[PDB]
């Protein structure tokens, strides 16, 4: 279906574990 | 069962709270953690999210039950993390806003129940293994 939730999701994750 | 009840409470409260308004300890820090990170995601992607909302279109509860099968596919790449979990709940609070803008506040809980189904019933393994909501609180230090 819509897998862009992955992009934002994986993105929000990475931008946190490395802040 | 008990993971589901907690999860639903945390998620229902957040979606209901973000709807023009405002039984556990971990549930306490969770909701606050979810407040901080959740609001951030929506701001940071207020346009990317609107693009999803449009290409999905949402008027009735028949739509809401379809957005379920979309979310379940989110974890199809075998990748599961807190970023995706919270983003899903964030998009839910976003979809809950557009839900009341059209008076259908009644579709919000079903949405909350729907979001919880994914996390608890299809991701109980990762969820349980990741210290549940405690791990969520811990991760988003």
């Amino acid at each position: 279906a819509l897998e862009t939730l992955r992009r934002v999701g994986d993105g929000v994750l990475r931008n946190h574990l490395t802040a | 069962d008990e993971l589901y009840r907690q999860s639903l409470e945390i998620i229902s409260r957040y979606l209901r709270e973000q709807a023009t308004g405002a039984s556990g300890a971990t549930s306490r820090k969770a909701l606050e953690t979810l407040r901080r990170v959740g609001d951030g995601v929506q701001r940071n992607h207020e346009t990317a999210f609107q693009g999803m909302l449009r290409k999905l279109d949402i008027k009735n509860e028949d739509d809401v039950k379809s957005l379920s099968r979309v979310m379940i596919h989110v974890f199809s790449d075998g990748v599961t993390n807190w970023g995706r979990i919270v983003t899903l709940i964030s998009f839910g609070a976003f979809v809950a806003k557009h839900l009341k803008t059209i008076n259908q506040e009644s579709c919000i809980e079903p949405l909350a129940e729907s979001i919880t189904d994914v996390l608890v019933r299809t991701k109980r393994d990762w969820l349980v293994k990741q210290r549940g909501w405690d791990g969520f609180v811990e991760f988003f230090h």
